[PDB]
Parts: structure tokens; sequence; C-alpha cells
């Protein structure tokens, strides 16, 4: 119930993310190739433990996340050094073994983060130096409101954590700073897209290509290099009933939320 | 207008008479808007839910005002 | 109008006459209604199940009426 | 002009006249721009955030232009 | 007609004349019919097969027919 | 007509006076056709490059061509 990200060396770390996967979520055999397959996540809390900002020192070490199981929501962060959990403030309930609570005055959606820390996640940039750098300020952190400053490192954490535990693609260009990373805005596109390509691709059955919104996928191995990790289908971050469902035509399959709203 | 039906679109129809009738529930209304014919498909298609309104709130009542949801 | 074929299109083709083709079923129908050529590239696009229904119900009939369901 | 509201399409109403109405945020505004109604619905169908742009920034304002992102 | 190339669209060309051009297998056609582009975009936005028929196969070939699988 | 911007588009914004405003590139250009509007709103939708050929390659730009890639 609680798991490691070692940013040792883009090894460890891998290593670390594919630890949290297999262990949260299981296959799907549907989607599979080169001995890799899609994992579908299957509620609760569980803490990751930062751990390897500088390998040399071995010094910064109180950072712990707490993550929510079924949909990857990143609740808050907790102090080690003071037992403090400070949860956003639309988890003003939820609760971790062994800490204190204190409630930050804004909420975890990157509409507010990136309004706060006034940063846009289109072309964000991080290297061992800012995520030493957004440790620092996130230690220092004491109080309720949610600070420029909390605000730019949780937008860079959730994105080196769930963003990357979801995603291969955001893992792979990241991985190398530890061996600076820009986030494209393909990157952003896909995680806006979560929740509608894990509606989609249980429906894979081999098909040319997969279309969701604004993203398309040539061939299975492309799924692939870019999704590890989807919900299955603490507000849901799945669509609603009846609505997005994959529609598959001339060997493509589409959401049909895109092709409803092109086609008019 | 009042509120009439509201749900899914059960199925649309292409009329002789260029009018377009949906199955919203029970009732079965239709429209002579073209505007509509798009806008109903794809709400159709996509799964909304459509409030339709009007006092001819009966079968084979006509419509002009549609919430879609 | 009598039911005529109910399935769904096969093939649409747009012809030199500026009419517009379906092939459902094993009846193969048009329709010189514009409005009908776009919404039925979508039903067929999204694989809805059409009922055309014609008395010209035979290959080269000629249809007005469509449910999309 | 001025921004207004930002956000997603909450809900979308084709009212009686012929006007678009649509609930982003907390307001609920409208146009007699016959083009935005189908923008506007393709937004909403797939979750776009707009904001609408606006010195009539209340429910009933009416609004002409609105940025899609 | 024959039938002169099958494959998707590659790219269409909106022009400042109104003419509108489109390259299916190894050949940029055009057309002027009526609708007929605005069906071909949509078959290009979602990826449908099509088949231009044709005897003036060959770029800058006129074309009025087409099939869309 | 020379190339302008080839890319993605990044947002569309419809203005008062009627024309859609495109950022595609590091440009922001615009156009009157009413057309485009909704085609460069798909194209944005999905994902879809695009170059925009314009003499008036700058900022504010007008352009009346597009090709869907």
């Amino acid at each position: 119930k609680e798991f490691t990200l070692d940013f040792s060396t883009a090894k460890t770390y891998v290593d670390s993310l594919n630890v949290i996967r297999s262990a949260i979520g299981t296959p799907l055999q549907t989607i599979s190739s080169g001995g890799t397959s899609l994992l579908m996540i299957d509620d609760n809390l569980f803490a990751v433990d930062v751990r390897g900002i500088d390998p040399e020192e071995g010094r910064f070490n109180n950072l712990r996340l707490i993550v929510e199981r079924n949909n990857l929501y990143v609740t808050g962060f907790v102090n080690r050094t003071n037992n403090v959990f400070y949860r956003f403030a639309d988890f003003s309930h939820v609760t971790f073994p062994g800490t204190t609570a204190v409630t930050l005055s804004g909420d975890s959606s990157y509409t507010t983060l990136q309004r706060v820390a006034g940063i846009s996640r289109t072309g964000m940039q991080i290297n061992r130096h800012s995520l030493t750098t957004s440790y620092l300020d996130l230690m220092s952190h004491s109080g309720t409101s949610l600070t420029q400053s909390v605000a730019r490192a949780m937008l860079r954490f959730v994105t080196v954590t769930a963003e990357a535990l979801r995603f291969r693609q955001i893992q792979r260009g990241f991985r190398t700073t530890l061996d600076s990373y820009v986030m494209t805005a393909e990157d952003v596109d896909l995680t806006l897209n979560w929740g509608r390509l894990s509606s989609v691709l249980p429906d894979y059955h081999g098909q040319d290509s997969v279309r969701v919104g604004r993203i398309s996928f040539g061939s299975i191995n492309a799924i692939l290099g870019s999704v590890a990790l989807i919900l299955n289908c603490f507000p849901s971050m799945c669509p609603a009933d009846g609505r997005v469902r994959g529609i598959t035509h001339n060997k493509i399959l589409w959401d049909s939320s895109t092709l409803g709203a092109i086609l008019m | 207008t009042p509120d009439c039906v509201t749900g899914k679109v059960e199925y649309t129809k292409y009329n002789d008479d260029d009018t377009f009738t949906v199955k919203v529930g029970d009732k079965e209304l239709f429209t002579n808007r073209w505007n509509l014919q798009s806008l109903l498909l794809s709400a159709q298609i996509t799964g909304m839910t459509v409030t339709i309104k009007t006092n001819a709130c009966h079968n084979g009542g006509g419509f002009s005002e549609v919430i879609f949801r």
C-alpha cells in the first residue's frame, strides 16, 4: 500500500513504474504485441514514495504522494517529516492512515493548477533540476493555501507519476532526462483523452487503426508505445452510459462521440 | 413552450413531405425546420438525451424547440 | 408507404445526374432529395440499420422515406 | 469584446425563434448566428472548452464571438 | 463510366476559385458537383475508401460519379 | 498562392463580423468563406494536418485556400 518511485536512473524509474501497473491492473490479451499488453485498472488509496532525485547524496527522501487506485487521482501530498497530508480541496474528506490532514485552498484540476502556477502544460519543461527544486518547495510548504509554488510542483509530479503511469508515451520521453523534457502538445492531447480511449480500446479487435478525438493510432504497436494503462469502464473518469462506444467502419475503430461531431 | 417528452432518441424518420420525425420516449413528434435534421441525427448517433418542447404534446404533434443534454 | 428494404447501407453512390444511390439489402434504390445525401452517408458511416419505405421497391426503385435506427 | 465565461458546454437549446441558447459555466447565453449552431453542438458533443466573449455577460445576454479550444 | 481510381483520399485542396481537387490513387482529379465536395471531405475526414469512376481518368481529370465504401 | 503555414489547428475562433479565425503554425490568419468554418472546426477536432496558402502570411492574414492532408 506504498510503492516507490526511484528516480535514480532511467531504469530505476521505468522499472518502478512497471511495479505499480503490474500491481494495480491486469492485462488484455486482446491488445498485445512483442510481449507487451495493455493493462486495464481494477477502491482505495496507496502511497507512492518519491526517491532518487540526487542518487549520489540520497538526501531528498521525505516526499510521499497519496494516489487513488481506480482513477489514479493524486489526492495530494504527505510530508513524512511531520506527517501532515495536504489534500486538494476536492478531496477534503480523504484520509490516510498515520497522518493529520490539512486542506488546500484549490482543487486538483489542471485548470486550476495551471491557473495558480501560472503555466501551461503545453511546453512545460522538466528535468532533474526542476524536480529537485520542485521537491523543496513542497517540503517547505506549511499552510492552507494552494500557492503558485505548490501549484507548479504538483503539475510536475502529477506528470511524471500519474500521467507517465498511464501513458507509455510520456514515460519514454521523460525517462531520458534522468540519464530537459518538453511536454509537447501531442502529449497533452493524450492526457485529455484518457477516459474516451478507455471506453473504446476494449473494442480493439484487429482494426487497421484507432481514432479517438485528436488522437490516432496506426497499428497495434502504436497503441502500445503510447498507452500502458486504462480505466475500467472520487467521481469516475469514464464517460457515461450508452454514450461513448467505439464504432468500427472499414477496419477503423472510432469513438462514437467524435464521429457524431464531424458528420453534421 | 413547455416540456413535452425527454429521453434518448429512439429512431428518426425522413418523410415524404420533407419533414423529420423523432421518437423520444412514447411520443412521436416531428418538425419542419431543416436545421434540426442534422442536429437530431448526431444527437441520436452519440446518445444524448434530448428534451422536446411543444404544446402538440402528442403523437403526430409538431415541434420546434429542443434541449440537447 | 410500405416498408421495402431493411438493413445497413452497403455502399452509397453519387451519380452523374446528381441523384444519390443506396444499396441496402439486395435492393439497390436511389433518391433525389438533397438532404437525404448527407444523412445517409452518416448512417452508412456509423453502421445504423435503415428501413427504406418505398412503393418502387426493386433495383432502380426511387425512395424518399427512411427510418434511422 | 471581453471574456464572459469559459468552460465546457453544459447544454444547448434550439429555440422557437431560431436562436441558439448555450449554458457554458454559470451563465446561460444566446446567439442568433445560424452558424454557431452546429459549431456549438460539435463543441458540446466532443467536450471542448469554449470561451464565450461578451458585453452582455449575464443570463440572457447574447453572444457573437466564441474561442474554441 | 469505368472506375478510375480506388483508395482513400490522400488529400483535398479547397481553392479560391471554388474548384476542388482530390487525390485518390495516383491521381489528382477535380469535381464541381453540388454537394459532392462536401460529401467527399467527410469521406476524407473519417477514412472511407471511395472509387471515382471516370473516362477523363488522368490528373486534371474531372469526375461526377463516386462510390462510397 | 504560396504556402504559408502547414500543421495542425490549435484553436479556432468565430468573430463578430462573421469571419472564422484559425491558428496553425505560429500565425493566426482568417477567412471569409462560411464553408471552411466547419471543416476547419473538424480538422481541429481530429488532429488533422493542413497547409494554408496565402499571400498575406502574417498575423491577421486572410486566406481562402486550404489543403487537408
